[PDB]
């Protein structure tokens, strides 16, 4: 407790919720449910599941923009997420449907029967999980089957990552809110592409 | 005035010194005030997690008091402002440490030394985490001991030259 | 004047024109006329007007490049400007015509009858003005109807922004020359795009 | 030699010290020379508007004396060189301050303190502007007073240790 | 040797080969042969020659990705190289053929009879040499006909730059291995494009 | 513990101090150890070529001892890690100097001063090259002399305050 003479060790813990009107805040409820607050009233829900909700592959992105019915904050976040997924060319893995400006995005990952493998390093499933790990950094560690991997060969038991617009309800029982995940993604984004 | 970091945008200070953290900045424990001597370290120090959080909090305050007019939804300001608010290098260091099972800062908890004989406090340092939890006080013992030495050294240097003329 | 003892407050003002051979310099003549020096002899004129000069929408960019008749410094600046305009997908707003390598670029902004509104935040007109504000930073403040907006919902009375190649004639009566506008744009550029 | 900032590329210095600003760098007032002690602060200080202008001016000189061969139109060099010449973070801070009606630096005018008893001068600081004009000397009074104290402190520290042995 | 009192000037030279398992290392054998180690066993050979090896222009990049038969480290390096070539739109200058995942890339530069000229500044040949200069920085200086140019108007006697996968054989007789060339390219990449 | 630069990720130090360079880090000359006083300068100094090499070497070690599991081919880690390991601004300065026929650092060779009366050594500085070779010791004479003065100054300051109380 007391170091050297009379220097007492003291602590402080920060309340990052007061930053919700200027910055989005990520938090975790449990291993399959992660959230982003994007303002005082609303946010995004990120779910790791075994059930698809989108059964087509149109992903009507250009039409969402022409119609302009979506919330812009939510769209900026989705763009940041997507742009940062390294080496994503496999568009058949992504499906979205902005019906009425509603946001619903699904990433279908090839979480194959990798009982004992380190092959699934060069795949889409890894690229999507990497972005996820950063967005929910600090709570995302319980979402994976593995531990201290290099995040460049990580796997989970779940097959789909579904991102949807929600109403904020303070679902942060596992990890506290923090702006770091998003800010740390904005700073780099599109630095993993292949043209040669 | 005193500070050159983000706070300086509007002079800030809040009080004569210490850039006090209010009761809504902290989780419990009401108010905490530091000395200008320690807070001012953020004027020069770039790669420090505590200083970055102060920069973000002060920004949030300024962005609410002023420029509250753009439909009260300027949540996008940060997409550019961030370049002037935080050191993303620190974020990368913490991500790398996480990948390697090296204790890392998740930015929620900080520790500092408080000289009970004066009220002089150090700039907070990040309490690190590893394997889902916080590290024990027995870890960091080298860092805590060094901060205590640093506080002692500054007190002595100040008196050697400024007390004695 | 004298602080503490004998410390006298002194000033200096910098002549940034001597930097014209290494850096472009922006300056302002009046609210509707802004300029960029791009070398010792030539530059660009940026005019805020109510009169279009281009009455078509071809914007023959790829042909300008195949022909290669344009000055490269001027083209690099135009690219930087354009790339930095956030969320620009509305190509019908832009028209250009590089006839003989001449540079003439027009941006047609939807400066609607926004007598009392804060709707024109999510529009093209705002995205173009934002880039403008930065390029002519330090003089651009008189170009707008509004004051300290967040530059993310700003409007002007003018409908077109026209950029053309000119001969440098020292048209800097409102604000002094400075390299900062351009350098501060080069540093960031393409950091506002939407894919999701 | 003495400086580590851009000037160091070719040693520079110009004179025995002070990295003198010539009559074409300044608007009026002929020449101004600073002390190495103040100019050298730019060796460590990254986020300072005055230091960035010095970096750009020295670059411009070097890019004219040397490497004048590429058709005398290497106006594009800066598109890459800028990363090593200025702190774009400062530019962002000044843009943010502008948006919020916070006085900001537009880089044209600087102030410094000149000790009339010695000729020792401080590193210049940016004179800020707000609402289309320059701020009055009554503003900044805290900053001017602090710079005067800082100059006093350095003079004293130098004598305490180096004059007295 | 001894400065002031008893301060002796001492030196150290670093062995950067021990970094080969974490970073690629560039080195030079002679003026026409430059190498990149990309791991403990393999690397890339970069040759400046007068003989083409690819006599077509298909450059089957998208098929290389669909097949996924190539080494990923080698491909990441090729992407970085290519992306960093400023103003590259002249795709007819590039040809590649990833047969079986093998890497073979050829850049055909218009090294015209520039006996006395400073015209070849705005060309492809210069853009490709610029990237080359950085990748083999520290040894690349002997690859050019000219000296301290601004690297924005440099020429060589060679017409082709050929990049191929090799086996590492320590071909570093002219300049020592160093990670700097590559790291210094990763940091900037795509900062020279024209859209206007 | 002592260092805050990359080394701090796993405390490091290697020995009680000096962050010793092993025989495989150097070309010949077996081992070299510095003092904590000099190595620690990299805690604050960002734009120094020697410090960047130390950051890369320590990273390489950590990335081999730990996290050796990802098929032993995580050669791609650096594509992101680099942002937290080196100052690319230095790389640009050296490229600019090369273009202008200004001696530049190619990162292979460094020099330092060694006080033969104590074993105290300075942080190494880059030996520069120009026109295909290394510069002579007659060049840099101003820089070598300044480093010798700096070492003298630190020795004196330490004794003035800490030896004498
Ligand atoms: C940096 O790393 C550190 C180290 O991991 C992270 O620190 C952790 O952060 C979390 C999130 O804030 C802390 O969780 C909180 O723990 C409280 C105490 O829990 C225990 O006691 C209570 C007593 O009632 C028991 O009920 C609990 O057991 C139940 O909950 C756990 C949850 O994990 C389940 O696993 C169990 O099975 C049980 O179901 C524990 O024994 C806990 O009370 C608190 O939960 C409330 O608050 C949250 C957030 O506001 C609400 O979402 C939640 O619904 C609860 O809210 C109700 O109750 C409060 C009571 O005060 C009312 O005020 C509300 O209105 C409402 O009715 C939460 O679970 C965790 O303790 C902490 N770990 C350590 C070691 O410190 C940092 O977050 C991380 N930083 C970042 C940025 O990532
Ligand atoms: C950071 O912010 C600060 C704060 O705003 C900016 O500071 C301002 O910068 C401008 C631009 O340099 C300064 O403007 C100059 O003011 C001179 C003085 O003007 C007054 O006196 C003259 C006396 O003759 C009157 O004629 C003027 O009135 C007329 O002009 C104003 C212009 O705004 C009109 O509004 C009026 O209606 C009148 O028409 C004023 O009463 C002024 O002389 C000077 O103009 C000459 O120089 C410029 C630039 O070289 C020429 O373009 C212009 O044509 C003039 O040149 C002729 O005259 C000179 C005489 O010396 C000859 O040498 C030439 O060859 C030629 O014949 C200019 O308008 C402004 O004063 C200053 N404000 C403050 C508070 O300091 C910084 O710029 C900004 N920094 C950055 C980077 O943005
Ligand atoms: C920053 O800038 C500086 C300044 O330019 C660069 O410094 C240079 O770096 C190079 C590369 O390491 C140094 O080259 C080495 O020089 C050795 C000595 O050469 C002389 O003596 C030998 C005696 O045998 C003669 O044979 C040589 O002549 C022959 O080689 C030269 C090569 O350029 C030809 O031009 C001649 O025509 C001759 O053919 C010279 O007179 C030299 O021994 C060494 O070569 C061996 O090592 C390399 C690398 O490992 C092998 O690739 C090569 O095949 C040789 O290896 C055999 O021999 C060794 C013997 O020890 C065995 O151990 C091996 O197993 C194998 O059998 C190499 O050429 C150069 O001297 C140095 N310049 C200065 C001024 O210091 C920095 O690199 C640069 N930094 C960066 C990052 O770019
Ligand atoms: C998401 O982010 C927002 C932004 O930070 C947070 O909202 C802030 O919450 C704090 C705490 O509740 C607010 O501060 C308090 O405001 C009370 C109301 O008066 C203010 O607001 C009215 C307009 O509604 C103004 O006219 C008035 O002038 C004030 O500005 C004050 O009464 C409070 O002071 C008194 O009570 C407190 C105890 O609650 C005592 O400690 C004080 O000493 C005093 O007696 C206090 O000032 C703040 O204003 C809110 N900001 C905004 C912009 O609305 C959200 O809380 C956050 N979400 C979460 C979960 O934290
Ligand atoms: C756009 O940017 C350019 C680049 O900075 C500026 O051009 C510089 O302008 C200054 C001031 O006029 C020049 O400096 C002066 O040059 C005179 C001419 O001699 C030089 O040039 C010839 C070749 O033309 C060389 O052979 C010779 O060796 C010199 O290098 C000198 O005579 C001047 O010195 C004398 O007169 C001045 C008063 O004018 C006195 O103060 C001196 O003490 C001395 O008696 C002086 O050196 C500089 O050379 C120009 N640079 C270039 C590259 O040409 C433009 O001015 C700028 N645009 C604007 C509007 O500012
Ligand atoms: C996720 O976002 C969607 C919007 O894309 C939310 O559902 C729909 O939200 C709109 C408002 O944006 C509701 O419109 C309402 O229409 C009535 C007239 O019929 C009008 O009186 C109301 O004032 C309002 O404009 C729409 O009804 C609503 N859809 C449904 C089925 O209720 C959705 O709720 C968001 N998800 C979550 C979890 O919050
Ligand atoms: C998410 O991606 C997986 C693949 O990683 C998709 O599963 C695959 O679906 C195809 C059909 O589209 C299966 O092929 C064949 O289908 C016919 C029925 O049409 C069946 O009779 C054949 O025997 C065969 O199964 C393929 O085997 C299956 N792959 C695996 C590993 O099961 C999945 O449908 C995608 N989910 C969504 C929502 O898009
Ligand atoms: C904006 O740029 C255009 C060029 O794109 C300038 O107009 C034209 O400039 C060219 C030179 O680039 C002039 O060419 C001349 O042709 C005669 C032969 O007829 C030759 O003897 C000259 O040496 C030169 O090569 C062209 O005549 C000129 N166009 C006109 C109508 O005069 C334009 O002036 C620039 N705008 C401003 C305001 O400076
Ligand atoms: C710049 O953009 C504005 C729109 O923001 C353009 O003005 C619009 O022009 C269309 C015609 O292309 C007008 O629609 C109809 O035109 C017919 C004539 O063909 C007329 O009989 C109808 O009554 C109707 O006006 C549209 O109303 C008009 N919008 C506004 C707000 O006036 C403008 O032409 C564009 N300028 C350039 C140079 O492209
Ligand atoms: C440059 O890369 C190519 C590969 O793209 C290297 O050539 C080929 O490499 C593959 C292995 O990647 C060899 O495959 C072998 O097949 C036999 C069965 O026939 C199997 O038993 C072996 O274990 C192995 O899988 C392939 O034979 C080889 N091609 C030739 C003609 O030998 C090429 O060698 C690399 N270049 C350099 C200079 O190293
Ligand atoms: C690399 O690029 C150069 C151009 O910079 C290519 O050389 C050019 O090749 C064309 C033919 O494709 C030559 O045009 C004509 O070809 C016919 C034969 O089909 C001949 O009878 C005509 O007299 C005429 O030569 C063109 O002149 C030639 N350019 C030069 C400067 O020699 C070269 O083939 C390209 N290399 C590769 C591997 O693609
Ligand atoms: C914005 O933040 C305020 C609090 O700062 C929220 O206020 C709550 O509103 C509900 C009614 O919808 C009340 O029952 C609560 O008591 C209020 N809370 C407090 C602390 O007073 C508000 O709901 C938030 N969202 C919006 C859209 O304004």
């Amino acid at each position: 407790l007391i170091y050297k003479g009379s220097y007492e060790l003291q602590t402080l813990e920060l309340n990052m919720e007061t930053l919700n009107m200027t910055m989005p805040l990520s938090c975790t409820k449990n291993s399959s449910h992660h959230y982003i607050r994007v303002g005082n009233e609303t946010g995004l829900e990120l779910t790791l599941t075994n059930t698809s909700i989108i059964n087509h592959k149109f992903c009507n992105l250009s039409d969402a923009h022409k119609r302009n019915l979506y919330d812009h904050a939510l769209m900026s976040i989705l763009s940041t997420f997507h742009l940062s997924i390294p080496n994503f060319n496999q568009y058949e893995a992504m499906s979205c449907d902005f019906n009425g400006g509603k946001i619903s995005v699904q990433y279908n990952l090839s979480h194959a029967y990798a009982v004992d493998a380190a092959e699934h390093c060069g795949t889409v499933a890894n690229g999507v999980l990497q972005t996820f790990m950063r967005m929910a950094w600090g709570g995302s560690y319980i979402a994976l089957d593995s531990g201290c991997g290099n995040w460049d060969c990580i796997m989970t038991s779940y097959q789909y990552l579904i991102i949807q617009n929600t109403t904020w309800e303070d679902h942060c029982q596992f990890s506290r809110p923090s702006p770091i995940g998003y800010l740390g993604l904005l700073s780099q984004r599109t630095r993993d592409i292949y043209i040669s | 005035g005193t500070f050159t970091w983000t706070l300086s945008d509007s002079e800030g200070n809040e009080t004569p010194g210490g850039y006090c953290l209010t009761r809504w900045m902290l989780i419990e424990a009401e108010l905490k005030c530091f000395g200008n001597t320690a807070v001012a370290k953020c004027n020069e120090k770039h790669d420090e997690e505590f200083c970055d959080m102060l920069r973000l909090f002060d920004f949030n305050k300024q962005a609410i008091q002023r420029l509250k007019s753009p439909a009260q939804m300027s949540i996008q300001l940060i997409n550019k402002a961030v370049n002037a608010l935080i050191n993303d290098q620190l974020i990368m260091k913490n991500h790398l440490r996480d990948m390697m099972c090296i204790p890392y800062c998740n930015y929620s908890k900080y520790w500092y030394l408080n000289h009970t004989s004066s009220g002089r406090t150090s700039l907070p340092k990040c309490w690190l985490v590893s394997n889902g939890s916080y590290l024990n006080e027995t870890h960091f013992s080298d860092d805590i001991e060094q901060q205590a030495d640093n506080m002692i050294t500054e007190m002595l240097q100040k008196e050697y030259i400024d007390r004695q003329g």
